[PDB]
C-alpha cells in the first residue's frame, strides 16, 4: 500500500496485476476466429431471475465490421467503446475507408494506459473483419498490452475454457462449427445451465458484418448441440 | 490540485471505496419498484430516530428527473441530490438537442455513468447511493424499471428492491412476482409493493409512501389515508388459518 | 422586420407573431411560430436576428423546466421576465450579444393578474397594457392608445388585434403573411388557429 | 517545485477535536502575556517587551501595531505569525473596504476580515494554523470603542477586558476585580500597568513595557491642516517617556 | 472524505461528533411565527454581552440561522448562503424561497464531503425563515451535507435530553409565545450551569408583525431577553 | 516518526521541530561571525576556515554584497546561504525599481524575514539552514544591523554575534557596553572599528590569527565593501603594536 | 533498509540506491530475449518473440522509427510504444526543421533524457522496458542499448532479456568474425541467429516464433517475420 | 524538505553515498587553463572504443565532467546549457565560470527544498576560460560548490586527492596545460587502484588560452597517447 | 501592412487514362515581373503511388505537400504499412486544407 504506479520487487505493476484478478471474478466471454468468421459468445449471469436478461449488453458493436465482448467490471467498459466508436468512426471521416482491426485495438489499449487514477477492472475480446488481414481476434487486457488470438476465453471460467479451445480448435472451423464450440465450452464452464436467456451469441462476417444473435437462433443451436452430443 | 487516487484495486481484485459504498447502501432506508402490465409503482419507508418532524416540507424520496421518468434511491440522501440535479439538467439538454425527452434507459445509463466516473477519478469517492429509476419513453406503453449502483452498473428489473433489508423483500418478490402475469391493475400492483414493504417497517403509519407512474407523464403520490386501505385490506384477510 | 404583438386584456394576454421567415427576396415559410411555452402560464414572442432568435428562446424555455422540475413549482411571469432581462443584459456586452427582442406574456396565478412584459436585445424590461417590436409599433402604439379599455374581455382583446392587423396589411411595406394568435389565462395556453380567413 | 500538499492538515480527531488547533493554542500559551481594557473613552492594549540579550534593539520590533489610524492589535504566541497578520490585515483593509467605500473599517468587520484569513489556515491544503492569538481595539463613529480576541481557529468574540498568554488565568481575574463600566482611560492605563506587572519576571520600565491607547482624536498627528472634517488618528503609541511618569506614581 | 469498511465517512462522523459540544440551539415553529433559541459556551463577566453575536445570523431579511459549531467555519458559511440569497434576488426580483437557500448551503457542505480533499465545516445550522409558498418554515443541516424540516428541533449539547422534552410540550396549534416558553424551559433542564441568565442567551422570533400582512425579523437584547426570561418564571 | 517531525506542522507542545532543525544547521559550518557599530560606518567579522589544500581561498566566502549600501553575512551551510543571497539581490533591485529608493537594511531584513516566516508555515517548503545578518549605513538611521532567523524572526543590534561559540562573543560585547555607556564604537575611522571587532573577536575566543583565518566587510555611506587578506594584514599589525 | 525505500521513484535509500528503478529493470530480465549487432556496413536485429498461448500470437518486439533506426524492446510492451513514438517524433522533426536523418548517438541521448525525468518526479514512474536501437547514418552502422534507468551504450552486439547472459557471451567471442562481415547480409543475420541460440532451454526457434529486422548501407529499415525468415531457421 | 534532528538533509547524504560509488573523475586548473579527465569502465569487449563520451561541453568554453548517476548528470548540464544561452541572448558576452557555476549551484539547491523532488546524485567537476582567468569548480548534490586548484570525485577519490594534492606543493609557480593533460592521464591511473575488477578506458579533454584559445577541446590521437604512455611509465 | 500571401504563377495539369494518370507543371517560378527560377518543381512522389502538385501561393504549397508526405508516414506507422488509397489521400488533403479554413493555404492542389 503506498503507490498506483508502483513497481513491485519482481518488476510488475501491482494496480495493473491487481485489475487482472478482478478479471477472474468475471462473467465468461469466449471468442473462436476462422475463416468464415468470428464468433463471440458470453455468459450473461444475472444476479437474480427478477433480472430481465436482455437488458445484458455484454456483446456491444463498435463498428459495422468490428465488435466486442467484455469480462471484468463492466461499467469500466462505457469509455472504452464510447472512444473505440468514436475511433472508427474519425478515421472513417479522415479516411473514407474502415479502420483496421488491429489499429482500433492498438487505440483502445492506448486509452488504457492513461492512468484517470486506476487501471480498467475489465478486458475485452475484440473481434472483425479488414481487407488486408481478415477475420482477426484480440485480447485488450487494461496494461495496454493485446494480443492476437485464434481462440480465446476471459473471466471466472477461463483456465477450463482455453484447455477445451486448445483441444478443439483448427484451422479448417467452419462458422457453424465455431457457434457450437462457443455454446459447448460455454456449457461446461457456466455455474448454471445454458439456455437462451443466459448465454448470448454474436459473429462477424465480411459480408454481413457484425450480428447479435436473438434469442430465437441461439436456442436453436443449443437443441442443435443437445443432440450432435446425443449421437456421440 | 488534489487528484489523490481513492478507489482503488486491493490484492484480491476489489475496489473497496466502491464495496464500502455499497456498505452505506444497505445502511439506508429501503426503497422498492415493481412494474405491472400498464403501470410501474416506486415504495419507500421512513425511518424512527424523531418524529415531531414537519413532513409538508422534508425531501421525498421519489424524485421527478422529467415530467415522465422518476428516480428513488437508497443510500446517503445527501449524495442522491447531486445524481438527481445532474439528471435534471441531462433531461433538459436531451430536449433541447433531440426535440425528444430522454428514454428511461437512456437516463439510466447517463446516471450510471456519472457513477462510474466517480469510482475512477483522483480525489473523488464514489456515490454512496444505488437508484431505482422509473417511468415510460415518450409516445410509448410499455413499462420501465432500472437499477444502478455505486460502481456504474445497470440493469432492467421485473421488479427490485434496495437499501436495508431488501435481501428479505427480494425475497418475498422473488416467489410471488409472475413473469407470466403482471399485476395487470394499478390497484393489484400497489397491493404487491404494500406487502413486500410490510415485512421490513412494521406498521404502514408515516413510514411507508407510494407513487405511481402510468404513460404519457401520469404520476400521482398517494396519501396516507389512501395507504392505509391496502394496509387494513391484507392484515385481516390474509390472516386466515 | 418580423411583426410581434402583445395586449393584455383584463383576464388575459394575447400575442399575435407574424407567420413569415424571409431570406433575402424569397419567403421561405408563410406558417412560423415565433413563439415558445415557457411554463403552463407563461409564453414567450421573438423577433430579431435570424439564427439567434430560436437558439435564444429554446435556451431560456430550458431553463424555466429545469426550474419547475427541480421544484415542482412555477415561477411567476414577473420572475421569468426578470431571468430573461439579465440573460440579455449579460448579453449585450458579450464577444457576440444575442440579437433578439421578446414579449413576455404570462397569468400570474398567485395574484389572478395577467401579465406582458416588453424587453428588447440591450435588456430593457418594461410592463405594458400593450407591446411591440420593430415597425410595427410605430403604427399600432397610437392605434391601442385610441381604442383599448384597461377591463375588456377576451372577446374583445382579440377585435383589438383584428385592427391592429388590418391597419399592417394597409400600411406596412413587406407581406407578413398574416399573424398566429394565442391567449394566456388562467386556464394557460391555447391558439386561435383560425385568424386568417376568418 | 509545484505544492503537493493539496489537503488539510488540520482534520478532526474521533473525539473531534481539531489537533492543529489545539496544538496552536498551546503555542499561544507559551507566549509573553498581553492585555487590553476598554474603557468609557478609550481603549488600551500592552504587552511586555521580552528582550533576547540587551544587545538587542526593543523599539525595533514592533509588538503593538496601528492597523487602520482608529485599530490597533497586540498578540500572544509566534511573533513571525503575527507580523504576516498585521501585513494581511493592513492591506484588506484597504482592497475590501477603503477601497470600495473610501473610509477605514469598522472594527469588527477588519476583526471578521482577520479571522477569516485565520480560519483559511485552518482548513486549506498544505498549512498548518497561525500560532497566534490578536487583541484587537479601535473605535468607529456607529460602534464608538471596542476590544476583540481572534484565536487560532478564526474565532472571534468582544471583550471588555482580557489577556492572553503565559500569565493570562491570573490576569483575567486581576482585572474581573478592577473592572467597571464607569473608567475613564487613564485608570484603563492605570489597571493595565498593575496587571502587566504580575506577568513580568526582570526590569519593569518603559523600555520593556510596549502600551498604546485608542483614545481622542490627534490632530497634531495627521500631517497636515485645512480639511476641518478630520481631527486625525485615535491609535496612539505611548512613549518610553510617558509609560515611566505614570510608574512613579503607581 | 473516505468510506470505513461500514459505510460512514470518517471526517463527517467526527464532525458531528466535535458538535456535540457547542452551546444547545433550539427551534421552534407556531402557526404564526418561529422561535430561535441558543445558549452561550461556558462564558465571563467580562465578556461584552451588548455587541455580541456568536450563534444568531440574519441570512436577509426573511431568514435567520442558529449556529451550533465552529464559530468561524460558520462565518465563512454564512456570508456565502447571504450572497446566494442577494444573486437569487437580482435574478429573479423575489426574495429566495427557504428551501432553496438551504439546499445550496447543504450542496456546499455535501461537496467536501465527496471531493477535494479538504475537511468538512464543523458546524450545523437551524434555518429559520418564512417565504409565501410554504409559510413558516424549520430546517437543519449538518457537515454531512444533508437537511430535513422540523416543527421543533434542537442541535449542539444535550440534544437527546431537549428533543425528549419537545415531544412532550409541543403541539401543532401552538402560538408564538407559547413557542418561546417552550424554547427557555427546554434550556433551562439541558443547561449545564447553575441556572440560565440573560448573559448566556440568543433570541429571535420571526413574526407576523402585529397588524399588517409583512414579515418581521427581531433579534433579542440582553435586556429584552432578561425580561422575557421574568414573565415565564425564571427570572 | 510521526509526521510533526518531517514537516512544518505543529507538536503537542506547539512546537516545530523543522524549525529547531533548521537552526541546529546553522552551526554546521562551525563558523563565529560579529557585527559592531561605528560613529558612522558598520562592521562585520567572520572567521574563514580553509581546510582542504586543493581549494581555491578566494572563492570560500559567506559574506556577501547585496546593494550598493547592503552587505550579508550567512551562518549556515553555503547552497541555503546563496539562495538567500541571491533572492536578496532580487528583492533589492527590484525595490529600488518599484519604489525610486535604495532599500533600507531593516526592510530587506523585514522581507526576507517574512519569506522565512512562509517557509515556517507551508508543508512543501522547508526552512532555509540560515541566520543572515544585514548590515549597512541607512540614509535614514545610521549604522544599522538587523538579523534574521529560520523562525521568521529579526530585530535590530546594537551588536551581534552568531555560530557555535555565540553566546561568548555575545557577553564579552555586552560587558564592553556597559562599561563605555554607549551603543556604539566611539571612534571615527572604520579601521579602528575593525581593529576592535577582531581585538574582542580574539579575547572571546581565545585564538589568534593570521590574514587568511579572518574576512571583514564594512559599511559606509553609500557603500557596502570587503577587505582583501592584506588589508586584514594591516589591521593585524596596528592591535599587535597595543594589545 | 529496504523498508520506506521502495515508496517511490523520489526517494534515496541510504546505500544510495533507487529501489523503484532497480525493480523497473527487473522487468527487463523476466522479458523475452534478444539481440543486436552490427558490422561496418549493417545492423541487424534478432528477437526471439514469445506467446501467451498455443493459440496466441508472438507479440512483436521490433519497431521502425524512421527510414534509417528502429528497435527491439524487452520488458513492458505499452513503454516501448511511448518511447518508440517519442522517437519517431524526434526523427520527424530532425527531417522537416533541418532536412537531416537524426544520428543514431543522439537518438540514444534524447531517449536518456526521457527516462531520466521520470526518475526523479513524484507520481511518474520509470519505464520498464529495455530497447535494442539500430541505425545507418553518416557515420555508418550502430547498435545501442537502452536501459531505464537512462543508461544509454554504444556497442558493436548485445543482448537482453530473459538468459541474455549467453548470446551476449557468444558475441563477446564471435567479435572478430561478424565485426568483419561487411557488404554480405544474410551472413550477419545468421550470426543474429546463431548468437540468439544461446539463449534457449526453451526449444527450437520455428517460423512463427522469428522476427529479423535490418539496416545498412543501400539497405533501408525493414522487419522480416514468418515466410521471409523461414530461410533462416 | 527533511532536515534529520542533526540539522542535515538525510536525502542529500543518501545521493552522496550514490556518487562515492561511481567512476572516478577529475579537474586539474593550469596556469591558462583546465584540464578535465574520467575512468570509463569497460563492462564488456563489446563497448566501442572512444564512443561512449561522458565529458560534455556547454556553451563553447566550458567543461563539464561528473561521477554518479550518468543521466542526473546530463539533465544538469542541459539546465547549465539554457543557463548559458539564456545568458548570452540577454548581456551578449559569454557566461563566465563563477556566473555558470551559480546558475548551476541554485538550480541543485533548489531539488533540496521540496518533499517531492529528490536531489542529484552526481558531482559535477566543470570550468574553462572566461574574460579573467580559469576557473574549476566542483559541485556536491547538497549544490555546495566551490573553486578548486585541483577536484576529484568518485570511488577512487582519495587516492586521486592525495596525489593533486602533491602536485600543488610541488609546483607553487603553476602547472602548465600540456603538463597536466599527462598529470591527470597519471592521477585516473593511479585512481583506477579502487575498482579494478574493470578494464578502462582513459577520457580527456581541456580548456587552454595558449593552446585551444580559451575554447573546450577534447584530447585525441597523438596527445591522448602521449598521456596514456606517460601514465604507464609512472606504473611499471 | 504585411500580406501574408503571394503569387508565384504556374500551371498544372492531370489526365487520367484507363489503367495511368499523369500529373503535369511547368517548372517556372514567378513574381510579379520577375523569374525566380527556369527550374522548381513542383509535382511531387508522395510514395504509395501517388503524385501530387499544389499550385498558387508556392509557400502555402510546400508546406501542403509537406503535411501530405508526413501524413502518408505517420499512416505507415500507425496502420501496419497499409497502402494509402487514392481515395483516402483525398479525404486526408481535404482535412489538412479544411484545419485551415480560417487562414486558407492559397493554392489549387491536384492529385
Amino acid at each position: 500500500d503506498r503507490g498506483v504506479s508502483t513497481f513491485s520487487p519482481e518488476g510488475r505493476l501491482f494496480q495493473v496485476e491487481y485489475s487482472l484478478e478482478a478479471i477472474k471474478l468475471g462473467s465468461t466471454a469466449i471468442g473462436i476466429a476462422t475463416k468464415e468468421g468470428v464468433v463471440l459468445g458470453v455468459e450473461k449471469r444475472a444476479t437474480s431471475p427478477l433480472l430481465e436478461s436482455d437488458s445484458i449488453e455484454k456483446i456491444v458493436e463498435i463498428d459495422r465490421h468490428i465488435g466486442c465482448a467484455m469480462s471484468g467490471l463492466t461499467a469500466d467498459a462505457r469509455s472504452m467503446i464510447e472512444h473505440a466508436r468514436t475511433a472508427a468512426v474519425t478515421h472513417n471521416l479522415y479516411y473514407d475507408e474502415d479502420i483496421n482491426v488491429e489499429s482500433l485495438t492498438q487505440s483502445v489499449c492506448d486509452l488504457a494506459l492513461r492512468f484517470m487514477s486506476r487501471p480498467f477492472g475489465v478486458a475485452l475480446l475484440i473481434a472483425g473483419h479488414d481487407a488486408d488481414d481478415g477475420y482477426q481476434l484480440f485480447h485488450a487486457e487494461p496494461s495496454g498490452t493485446f494480443y492476437r488470438y485464434n481462440a480465446k476465453a476471459i473471466g471466472s471460467g477461463s483456465e477450463g475454457a482455453q484447455a477445451e479451445l486448445l483441444n478443439e480448435w483448427h484451422s479448417s472451423l467452419t462458422l457453424k462449427e465455431a457457434e457450437l464450440l462457443v455454446l459447448k465450452i460455454l456449457k461446461q464452464v457456466m455455474e448454471e445451465k445454458l439456455d437462451e436467456n443466459n448465454a448470448q451469441l454474436s459473429c462477424i462476417t465480411k459480408q454481413d458484418g457484425f450480428k447479435i444473435y436473438d434469442n430465437e437462433k441461439t436456442a436453436e443451436l443449443i437443441k442443435e448441440l443437445k443432440e450432435k452430443e446425443a449421437a456421440e | 490540485g488534489y487528484d489523490r487516487a481513492l478507489s482503488i484495486f486491493s490484492p484480491d481484485g476489489h475496489i473497496f471505496q466502491v464495496e464500502y459504498a455499497l456498505e452505506a447502501v444497505k445502511r439506508g432506508t429501503c426503497a422498492v419498484g415493481v412494474k405491472g402490465k400498464n403501470c410501474v409503482v416506486l415504495g419507500c419507508e421512513r425511518r424512527s430516530t424523531l418524529k415531531l418532524q414537519d413532513t409538508r416540507i422534508t425531501p421525498s424520496k421519489v424524485s421527478k428527473i422529467d415530467s415522465h421518468v422518476v428516480l428513488s434511491f437508497s443510500g446517503l440522501n445527501a449524495d442522491s441530490r447531486i445524481l438527481i440535479e445532474k439528471a435534471r439538467v441531462e433531461a433538459q439538454s436531451h430536449r433541447l438537442t433531440l426535440e425528444d425527452p430522454v428514454t428511461v434507459e437512456y437516463l439510466t445509463r447517463y446516471v450510471a455513468g456519472v457513477q462510474q466516473r466517480y469510482t475512477q477519478s483522483g480525489g473523488v469517492r464514489p456515490f454512496g447511493v444505488s437508484t431505482l429509476i422509473a417511468g415510460f419513453d415518450p409516445r410509448d406503453d410499455e413499462p420501465k424499471l432500472y437499477q444502478t449502483e455505486p460502481s456504474g452498473i445497470y440493469s432492467s428489473w421485473s421488479a427490485q428492491t434496495i437499501g436495508r433489508n431488501s435481501k428479505t423483500v427480494r425475497e418475498f418478490l422473488e416467489k410471488n412476482y409472475d413473469r407470466k402475469e403482471p399485476p395487470a391493475t394499478v390497484e393489484e400492483c400497489v397491493k404487491l409493493t404494500v406487502r413486500s414493504l410490510l415485512e421490513v417497517v412494521q406498521t404502514g403509519a408515516k413510514n411507508i409512501e407510494i407513487t405511481v407512474v402510468k404513460p404519457d407523464s401520469d404520476i400521482v403520490a398517494l396519501s396516507s389515508e389512501e395507504i392505509n386501505q391496502y394496509v387494513t385490506q391484507i392484515e385481516q384477510e390474509k390472516q386466515e388459518q | 422586420m418580423d411583426i410581434i404583438l402583445g395586449i393584455r386584456v383584463q383576464d388575459s394576454v394575447i400575442l399575435a407573431s407574424s407567420k413569415a421567415v424571409t431570406r433575402g427576396i424569397s419567403v421561405l415559410k408563410d406558417s412560423d411560430d415565433k413563439t415558445r411555452q415557457l411554463s403552463p402560464h407563461t409564453l414567450m414572442s421573438f423577433a430579431g436576428e435570424a439564427g439567434d432568435t430560436v437558439q435564444f428562446a429554446e435556451y431560456i424555455q430550458a431553463n424555466i423546466q429545469l426550474y419547475s422540475i427541480r421544484e415542482d413549482y412555477e415561477l411567476s411571469p414577473q420572475a421569468v421576465s426578470s431571468f430573461v432581462r439579465q440573460e440579455l443584459a449579460k448579453s449585450i456586452r458579450s464577444r457576440r450579444p444575442y440579437q433578439v427582442n421578446v414579449l413576455i406574456g404570462g397569468y400570474d396565478k398567485k395574484k389572478n393578474k395577467p401579465e406582458l412584459y416588453q424587453i428588447d436585445y440591450l435588456g430593457t424590461k418594461v410592463e405594458l397594457p400593450y407591446g411591440a417590436h420593430g415597425y410595427s409599433g410605430f403604427y399600432t402604439f397610437s392605434l391601442l392608445d385610441h381604442h383599448y379599455r384597461p377591463d375588456m374581455t377576451t372577446e374583445e382583446g382579440l377585435d383589438l388585434l383584428k385592427l391592429c392587423v388590418q391597419e399592417l396589411e394597409k400600411r406596412m411595406p413587406m407581406d407578413f403573411k398574416g399573424v398566429i394568435v394565442k391567449i394566456v389565462d388562467k386556464d394557460g395556453i391555447r391558439q386561435v388557429d383560425d385568424f386568417q380567413a376568418q | 517545485m509545484t505544492d503537493r500538499y493539496s489537503f488539510s492538515l488540520t482534520t478532526f480527531s474521533p473525539s473531534g477535536k481539531l489537533g492543529q488547533i489545539d496544538y496552536a493554542l498551546t503555542a499561544v500559551k507559551q507566549g509573553v502575556t498581553s492585555l487590553g481594557i476598554k474603557a468609557t473613552n478609550g481603549v488600551v492594549i500592552a504587552t511586555e517587551k521580552k528582550s533576547s540579550s540587551p544587545l538587542a534593539m526593543s523599539e525595533t520590533l514592533s509588538k503593538v501595531s496601528l492597523l487602520t489610524p482608529d485599530i490597533g492589535a497586540v498578540y500572544s504566541g509566534m511573533g513571525p505569525d503575527y507580523r504576516v497578520l498585521v501585513d494581511k490585515s493592513r492591506k484588506v483593509a484597504h482592497t475590501s473596504y477603503k477601497r470600495i467605500y473610501g473610509e477605514y473599517p469598522p472594527t469588527k468587520l477588519l476583526v471578521s476580515e482577520v479571522a477569516k484569513i485565520m480560519q483559511e489556515a485552518t482548513q486549506s491544503g498544505g498549512v498548518r494554523p497561525f500560532g497566534v492569538s490578536l487583541l484587537i481595539a479601535g473605535h468607529d463613529e456607529f460602534n464608538g470603542f471596542s476590544l476583540y480576541q481572534v484565536d487560532p481557529s478564526g474565532s472571534y468574540f468582544p471583550w471588555k477586558a482580557t489577556a492572553i498568554g503565559k500569565g493570562s488565568v491570573a490576569a483575567k481575574t486581576f482585572l474581573e476585580k478592577r473592572w467597571n463600566d464607569e473608567l475613564e482611560l487613564e485608570d484603563a492605563i492605570h489597571i493595565a500597568l498593575l496587571t502587566l506587572k504580575e506577568s513580568v519576571e526582570g526590569e519593569f520600565n518603559g523600555d520593556t513595557i510596549e502600551l498604546a491607547i485608542i483614545g481622542d482624536e490627534n490632530p497634531d498627528l495627521l500631517g497636515y491642516t485645512g480639511i476641518p472634517t478630520d481631527k486625525g488618528p485615535r491609535f496612539r503609541k505611548l512613549t518610553s517617556q510617558e509609560i515611566n511618569d505614570r510608574l512613579e506614581a503607581l | 472524505t473516505i468510506f470505513s469498511p461500514e459505510g460512514r465517512l470518517y471526517q463527517v462522523e467526527y464532525a458531528l461528533e466535535s458538535i456535540s459540544h457547542a452551546g444547545t440551539a433550539i427551534g421552534i415553529m407556531a402557526s404564526d411565527g418561529i422561535v430561535l433559541a441558543a445558549e452561550r459556551k461556558v462564558t465571563s463577566t467580562l465578556l461584552e454581552q451588548d455587541t455580541s453575536t456568536e450563534k444568531l445570523y440574519k441570512l436577509n431579511d426573511k431568514i435567520a440561522v442558529a449556529v451550533a459549531g465552529l464559530t468561524a467555519d460558520a462565518e465563512i458559511l454564512i456570508n456565502t448562503a447571504r450572497i446566494h440569497a442577494q444573486n437569487y434576488l437580482k435574478t429573479y426580483n423575489e426574495d429566495i424561497p427557504v428551501e432553496i437557500l438551504v439546499r445550496r448551503l447543504s450542496d456546499i457542505k455535501q461537496g467536501y464531503t465527496q471531493h477535494g480533499g479538504l475537511r468538512p465545516f464543523g458546524v450545523s445550522f437551524i434555518y429559520a425563515g418564512y417565504d409565501d409558498r410554504y409559510g413558516y418554515q424549520l430546517y437543519t443541516s449538518n457537515p454531512s451535507g444533508n437537511y430535513t424540516g422540523w416543527k421543533a428541533i434542537s442541535v449542539g449539547a444535550n440534544t437527546s435530553a431537549a428533543q425528549t422534552l419537545l415531544q412532550m410540550d409541543y403541539k401543532d396549534d401552538m402560538k408564538v409565545d407559547d413557542a418561546i416558553e417552550l424554547a427557555l424551559k427546554t434550556l433551562s433542564k439541558t443547561t449545564d450551569s447553575s441556572a440560565l441568565t440573560y448573559d448566556r442567551l440568543e433570541f429571535a422570533t420571526i413574526r407576523k408583525g402585529a397588524n399588517d400582512g409583512e414579515v418581521y425579523q427581531k433579534i433579542f437584547k440582553p435586556q429584552e431577553i432578561k425580561d422575557i426570561l421574568v414573565k415565564t418564571g425564571i427570572t | 516518526a510521526g509526521y510533526d517531525r518531517h514537516i512544518t506542522i505543529f507538536s503537542p507542545e506547539g512546537r516545530l521541530y523543522q524549525v529547531e532543525y533548521a537552526f541546529k544547521a546553522t552551526n554546521q559550518t562551525n563558523i563565529n561571525s560579529l557585527a559592531v557599530r561605528g560613529k558612522d560606518c558598520t562592521v562585520v567579522i567572520s572567521q574563514k576556515k580553509v581546510p582542504d589544500k586543493l581549494l581555491d581561498p578566494t572563492t570560500v566566502s559567506y559574506i556577501f554584497c547585496i546593494s550598493r549600501t547592503i552587505g550579508m553575512v550567512v551562518n549556515g551551510p553555503i547552497p541555503d546561504a546563496r539562495n538567500a543571497a541571491l533572492r536578496a539581490k532580487a528583492e533589492a533591485a527590484e525595490f529600488r525599481y518599484k519604489y525610486g529608493y535604495d532599500m533600507p537594511c531593516d526592510v530587506l531584513a523585514k522581507r526576507m524575514a517574512n519569506l522565512s516566516q512562509i517557509y515556517t508555515q507551508r508543508a512543501y517548503m522547508r526552512p532555509l539552514g540560515v541566520i543572515l545578518t544585514f548590515v549597512s549605513v541607512d540614509e535614514e538611521l545610521g549604522p544599522s544591523i538587523y538579523k534574521t532567523d529560520p523562525a521568521g524572526y529579526y530585530v535590530g543590534y546594537k551588536a551581534t554575534a552568531t555560530g557555535p561559540k555565540q553566546q561568548e562573543i555575545t557577553t564579552n560585547l555586552e560587558n564592553h557596553f556597559k562599561k563605555s555607556k554607549i551603543d556604539h564604537i566611539n571612534e571615527e575611522s572604520w579601521e579602528k572599528v575593525v581593529e576592535f571587532a577582531i581585538t574582542h573577536m580574539i579575547d572571546a575566543l581565545g585564538t589568534e590569527f593570521s590574514k587568511n583565518d579572518l574576512e571583514v566587510g564594512v559599511a559606509t555611506k553609500d557603500k557596502f565593501f570587503t577587505l582583501s587578506a592584506e588589508n586584514i594584514e594591516e589591521r593585524l599589525v596596528a592591535i599587535a603594536e597595543q594589545d | 533498509f529496504r523498508n520506506n525505500y521502495d515508496g517511490d521513484t523520489v526517494t534515496f535509500s541510504p546505500t544510495g540506491r533507487l529501489f523503484q528503478v532497480e525493480y523497473a529493470l527487473e522487468a527487463i530480465k523476466q522479458g523475452s530475449v534478444t539481440v543486436g549487432l552490427r558490422s561496418n556496413t549493417h545492423a541487424v536485429l534478432v528477437a526471439l518473440k514469445r506467446n501467451a498461448d498455443e493459440l496466441s500470437s508472438y507479440q512483436k518486439k521490433i519497431i521502425k522509427c524512421d527510414e534509417h533506426m528502429g528497435l527491439s524492446l524487452a520488458g513492458l510492451a505499452p513503454d516501448a510504444r511511448v518511447l518508440s513514438n517519442y522517437l519517431r517524433q524526434q526523427c520527424n522533426y530532425s527531417s522537416l526543421v533541418f532536412n537531416r536523418k537524426l544520428a543514431v548517438e543522439r537518438a540514444g541521448h534524447l531517449l536518456c533524457d526521457k527516462a531520466q525525468k521520470n526518475t526523479q518526479s513524484y507520481g511518474g514512474r520509470p519505464y520498464g522496458v529495455g530497447l535494442l536501437i539500430i541505425g545507418y547514418d553518416k557515420s555508418g552502422a550502430h547498435l545501442l542499448e537502452f536501459q531505464p534507468s537512462g543508461n544509454v551504450t554504444e556497442l558493436y552486439g548485445t543482448a537482453i532479456g530473459a538468459r541474455s547472459q549467453g548470446a551476449k557471451t557468444y558475441l563477446e567471442r564471435t567479435l572478430d568474425t561478424f565485426i568483419k562481415i561487411d557488404g554480405n547480409p544474410d551472413e550477419l543475420i545468421k550470426a543474429g541467429v546463431e548468437a540468439i541460440s544461446q539463449s534457449l532451454r526453451d526449444e527450437s526457434l520455428t517460423v512463427d516464433n522469428l522476427s529479423i529486422a535490418i539496416v545498412g548501407k543501400d539497405t533501408p529499415f525493414t522487419i522480416y517475420d514468418g515466410e521471409a525468415v523461414a530461410k533462416y531457421i | 524538505s527533511v532536515f534529520s534532528p542533526d540539522g542535515r538533509n538525510f536525502q542529500v547524504e543518501y545521493a552522496v553515498k550514490a556518487v562515492e560509488n561511481g567512476t572516478t573523475s577529475i579537474g586539474i586548473k593550469c596556469n591558462d587553463g583546465v584540464v578535465f579527465a574520467v575512468e570509463k569502465l569497460i563492462t564488456s569487449k563489446l563497448l566501442v572504443p572512444q564512443k561512449n563520451v561522458k565529458i560534455q561541453v556547454v556553451d563553447r568554453h566550458i567543461g563539464c565532467v561528473y561521477s554518479g548517476l550518468i543521466p542526473d548528470g546530463r539533465h544538469l548540464v542541459n539546465r547549465g546549457r539554457e543557463e548559458a544561452a539564456s545568458f548570452k541572448k540577454l548581456y551578449k558576452t559569454p557566461i563566465p565560470i563563477p556566473a555558470f557555476a551559480d546558475r548551476l549551484g541554485q538550480y541543485v539547491q533548489a531539488h533540496t527544498l521540496y518533499n517531492s523532488v529528490r536531489p542529484f546524485g552526481v558531482s559535477t567537476i566543470f570550468g574553462g576560460v572566461d574574460k579573467n582567468g580559469a576557473h574549476l569548480y566542483m559541485l556536491e548534490p547538497s549544490g555546495s560548490y566551490w573553486g578548486y586548484k585541483g577536484a576529484a570525485t568518485g570511488k577512487g577519490r582519495q587516492s586521486a586527492k592525495a596525489e593533486l594534492e602533491k602536485l600543488v606543493d610541488h609546483h607553487p609557480e603553476g602547472l602548465s596545460a600540456r603538463e597536466a593533460v599527462k598529470q591527470a592521464a597519471k592521477i585516473i591511473y593511479l585512481a583506477h587502484e579502487d575498482n579494478k575488477e574493470k578494464d578502462f578506458e582513459l577520457e580527456i579533454s581541456w580548456c587552454s588560452l595558449s593552446e585551444t584559445n580559451g575554447l573546450h577541446k577534447f584530447v585525441k590521437g597523438d596527445l591522448l597517447q602521449e598521456a596514456i604512455d606517460f601514465a604507464q611509465k609512472e606504473i611499471n | 501592412q504585411f500580406n501574408p500571401y503571394g503569387d508565384n504563377g504556374g500551371t498544372i495539369l492531370g489526365i487520367a487514362g484507363e489503367d495511368f494518370a499523369v500529373l503535369a507543371g511547368d517548372t517556372r517560378n514567378i513574381t510579379d515581373y520577375s523569374i525566380n527560377s527556369r527550374y522548381e518543381p513542383k509535382v511531387f512522389d508522395c510514395g504509395d503511388n501517388i503524385v501530387m502538385s499544389a499550385n498558387g501561393f508556392a509557400a502555402d504549397g510546400d508546406a501542403l505537400v509537406k503535411r501530405f508526405k508526413n501524413s502518408v508516414k505517420w499512416y505507415h506507422f500507425d496502420h501496419n504499412d497499409k497502402k494509402l488509397s487514392i481515395n483516402s489521400a483525398a479525404r486526408n488533403i481535404q482535412h489538412l486544407l479544411y484545419g485551415k479554413r480560417f487562414f486558407p493555404y492559397y493554392v489549387h492542389t491536384i492529385i
